[PDB]
């Protein structure tokens, strides 16, 4: 019965480590977006 | 203040090359710069002489370059310390032996 | 006059403007790298 | 046999949480040192 | 011309090199949060 209840915390938490991943995988779409119009005004001005 | 330990370990704070942090300082304070145009161990060890009465290489690198880092334990989700002074020859130190650990197997 | 100073908005507006343009860049960096913790804060509450 | 391994596997991944999260302790120190002096010499 | 000039590479240099480093900061600042990437998706990889 305790096969029943740890891959029950592996799993939910396994989606959680994947609404982490989601959220972490997000962190570097931030400054490619950011510092890309920051970019613009090197060497014009 | 007193000295507390454990913000040694909890200050987000670490290890560096710093060559990419000396370029990204040198084009940052010459703006700056264009718009306006015995040391203190050797008194450390009469400090401890005179104290103690003696030499203490056990407090030799009290002195000296010390490490204090945490992680933790994949059994009972513990804690504990990884520690590397400067004079160790043991790993993290900066007096040793080539070759060392290589993090390839970590992340091949 | 006209010789001297109209390119100096060319140095002044682009200098008046990297104050905005990173200040921008800060807080949409913690906006968006808080969430991260956070979310691992909810690992902690499964496990 | 699978219950010793199946808790061992989860504790490892408890402290895992802890050995990222730790290691996720920069993400909000990693920018302030690439913003903050560089502003001013904008002024 | 070497006073209203060199007032001038006082600051045409300066905005020029603000703007470099901010093409370094996107690179040195996410090749240690991939290795972040890394290991989040490796907690699950040990499941």
């Amino acid at each position: 019965e305790r096969a029943a209840v740890l891959q029950a915390q592996r799993t939910a938490a396994a989606a959680a480590l994947e609404n982490a991943a989601l959220q972490a995988a997000e962190l570097p779409v931030d400054i490619e977006r950011r510092i890309r119009p920051i970019e613009q005004q090197v060497h014009h001005i | 203040p007193p000295i507390s330990p454990e913000e040694q370990l909890t200050a987000p704070g670490g290890d560096t090359a710093t060559a990419e942090d000396v370029s990204i300082t040198q084009e940052n304070e010459e703006i700056l710069a264009l718009v306006q145009r015995r040391s203190l161990v050797e008194w450390l060890d009469r400090g401890w002489e005179a104290l103690a009465g003696g030499d203490r290489p056990d407090w030799l690198w009290s002195r000296r370059s010390i490490s204090v880092v945490l992680r933790h334990h994949y059994g009972t989700k513990q804690r504990f310390v990884v520690v590397s002074y400067e004079n160790s020859v043991a790993w993290g130190g900066r007096r040793a032996r080539p070759p060392r650990l290589s993090s390839e197997l970590a992340t091949a | 006059r006209r010789t001297g100073r109209s390119a100096l908005a060319v140095l002044i507006r682009a200098c008046r403007r990297i104050q905005q343009q990173l200040q921008r860049t800060r807080r949409a960096l913690f906006q968006r790298s808080n969430a991260v913790l956070t979310s691992l804060h909810h690992v902690r509450m499964l496990l």
